[PDB]
């Protein structure tokens, strides 16, 4: 662990190696260490935690109540009816949509899935299996079908049935492939074509084991489709999801949920403090 | 091709004649930082520049009139070596059974089909084994891929024992005269003891000749810790590096090799069954440094 209560130099030296081992990156680690060094506080533990929690917060009110010595949770509401789920390959987008469905059906919402991975073998069937398990209707087509056309049909079906939420799965794609990014853009427009207000949420899925490439994923997907949120998966692993620090710092996209398993309940709403605690553990 | 940072570090020192030991340490510090930026684990990156230090001094870099050229050459050379030196493919025999192991979603199922197609083209008669019973549609996934590459797929039953698996696989391989058995195992955490135990027991019963750690090129700092655990708890023999068609630098490959010493046999370069290449250490050395 980090030996707090050690001499200043040993504390900062260990904190540097902690953030770097957590995949926080050289740039952001330098940012954090300069200001912890500058603000000169004996309570290094409380000072660092405050700042880290601070990057990972789009909200000073919670910090205000914290520092006033006062604490509340409150379920994550998507802003609209369509949540479009994006990210690279094998990060957990399909598994995460199933968890969201479990999360929102537990809050009493009518949830629909669009099985928009029409590229990968069993890409759609996989979400279909989850729909069956959770008793959630799934809009899917044969492999090779236009996911934009499918996304369109899914919004239309959601609207027709009076459903509250539609999660649109998308095939994993690398951000270096411009044609696949354009296709992603085309899926988004297809959604708005069926309902101009939508999608209100565009959620990036990020695998916690990802190092510095995760920042490039966030920038490139942001540019293409406008992120409104980020989910970090596989946090049940030894990795800390540190690349989130540069992501939130640079892009100001809030972290919505964390994935901590391969089952449908293994989702939690993001907790900046429990995250910073685990990060420095 | 070199990275912005390293273009500066080495550029600084050109034409200056001889350089100081301080100049060396300053340079080696920038190489270290560059490797950490390329996702090389921080202990491994530390050891790597210490290796460079010895070699550069063993080339009498202090007395050289072109020391920046010496330093840069020694980085290119040490990283190539540390990635395996030359391209190396597995040595096959009359009976061949391999596991594909690793973290969740690293590309094991997809890679199995790629290998099946690759070795089919070389006269091998592969058998694919869908051993992932938990991931939804995982057995249909490998079946569809098997059908595409013209290779049979045995699908493990729910709750089936390793002993029963060995039995049906031995049976099908024999009755069909199949000499390359590709076992697709589920992704698992390296700290998940029951599942790491399951994998060790499956190894114990099936006796694979190769155990390939499928590693995603974008994996960060945990690569060292992940490679070590799979190799200590199960025993790895080789590596496949996936998603090199992205722009991750791939420094996790050095971390994995550093702690395991195992060859990196293949690169995955697309989502399609054709997307497989022999791994070239020199090619990734350049990638990491660029
Ligand atoms: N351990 C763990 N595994 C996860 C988590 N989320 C997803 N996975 C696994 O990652 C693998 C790939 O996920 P999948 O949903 O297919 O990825 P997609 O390609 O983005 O749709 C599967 O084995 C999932 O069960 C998580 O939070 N924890
Ligand atoms: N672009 C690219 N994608 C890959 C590569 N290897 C695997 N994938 C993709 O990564 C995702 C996860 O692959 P899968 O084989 O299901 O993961 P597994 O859980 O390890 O079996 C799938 O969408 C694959 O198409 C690769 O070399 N390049
Ligand atoms: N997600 C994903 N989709 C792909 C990939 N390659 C092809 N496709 C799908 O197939 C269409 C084009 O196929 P292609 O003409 O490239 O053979 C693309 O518009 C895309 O939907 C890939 O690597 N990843
Ligand atoms: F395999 Al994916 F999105 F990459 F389902
Ligand atoms: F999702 Al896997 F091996 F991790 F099929
Ligand atoms: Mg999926
Ligand atoms: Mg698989």
């Amino acid at each position: 662990a980090i030996p707090w209560g050690g001499n200043l130099e040993e504390v900062l030296e260990e904190l540097e190696m902690a953030l770097l081992a957590a995949d926080v990156g050289l740039s952001a680690t330098e940012e954090i260490l300069q200001e912890v060094r500058a603000s000169g506080r004996k309570d290094l533990k409380e000072a660092v935690k405050e700042k880290l929690v601070g990057m990972l917060e789009p909200d000073e009110r919670r910090a205000t109540l914290r520092k006033l010595g006062f604490q509340k949770p409150k379920p994550v509401e998507p802003k609209g009816r369509v949540v479009l789920v994006v990210g690279v390959n094998g990060v957990g987008k399909t598994t995460t949509i199933a968890k969201l469905g479990r999360y929102y059906q537990n809050l009493g919402k009518k949830v629909m899935f669009c099985a928009g991975d029409t590229f990968r073998a069993a890409g759609g069937t996989q979400l279909s299996e989850w729909g069956k398990r959770l008793s959630i209707p799934v809009i899917q087509g044969p492999e090779g079908t236009d996911p934009a056309a499918l996304a369109y049909d899914a919004v239309q079906a959601m609207k027709a049935r009076g459903y509250d939420l539609l999660f649109v799965d998308t095939a994993g794609r690398l951000h270096t492939k411009h044609n696949l990014m354009e296709e992603l853009k085309k899926v988004k427009r297809a959604i708005a074509k069926a309902d101009p207000e939508e999608p209100k949420e565009v959620w990036l899925v990020l695998d916690a084991v990802t190092g510095q490439n995760g920042l490039e994923q966030a920038k490139k997907f942001h540019e293409a489709v406008g992120l409104t949120g980020v989910i970090v998966t596989k946090l049940d692993g030894t990795a800390k999801g540190g690349v989130l620090i540069p992501i939130v710092r640079t892009l100001k996209v809030p972290i919505k949920f964390v994935g901590v398993g391969e089952g449908p309940d293994d989702l939690q709403p993001f907790d900046p403090e429990a995250f910073v605690e685990a990060l420095l553990e | 091709q070199l990275s912005a940072r390293l273009q500066e570090a080495i550029g600084r020192l050109r034409g200056r004649g001889r350089i100081t030991e301080e100049d060396l340490k300053a340079t080696l510090r920038e190489i270290r930082r560059a490797l950490m930026d390329a996702d090389v684990n921080l202990e491994v990156a530390r050891d790597f520049v210490e290796r460079v230090r010895e070699e550069a001094l063993g080339k009498q870099v202090l007395e050289s009139l072109t020391p920046a050229e010496v330093i840069l050459a020694t980085v290119y050379e040490a990283l190539k070596e540390a990635l395996g030196g030359e391209a190396r493919l597995p040595v096959l025999k009359d009976r061949n059974l391999w596991f594909l192991v690793g973290l969740q979603g690293s590309g094991k199922t997809t890679t199995a089909a790629k290998l099946a197609l690759y070795y089919k083209g070389k006269g091998r008669r592969p058998l694919l084994v869908a051993a992932d019973t938990q991931r939804p549609a995982a057995r249909e996934q490998l079946r569809l891929l098997g059908e595409k590459v013209g290779v049979p797929v045995l699908e493990v039953m729910d709750g089936e024992s390793p002993e029963s698996i060995r039995r049906r696989v031995e049976e099908k391989a024999r009755l069909e005269a199949r000499d390359l058995i590709l076992v697709d195992t589920a992704g698992r955490l390296q700290i998940d003891e029951p599942l790491m135990g399951e994998l060790a027991r499956l190894k114990e019963v099936l006796g694979p000749d190769e155990v390939l750690l499928v590693l995603d090129a974008m994996t960060g700092q945990e690569a060292l810790s992940v490679a070590r655990a799979f190799d200590e708890k199960v025993g790895v023999t080789g590596l496949v590096l996936t998603k090199l068609d992205g722009d991750a630098r791939g420094g996790a490959a050095l971390s994995a090799r550093h702690v395991t010493g195992k060859p990196i046999y293949f690169a995955g370069v697309s989502e399609k069954p054709e997307g497989l290449e022999p791994f070239y250490p020199e090619r990734l050395a350049g990638r990491i440094l660029g």
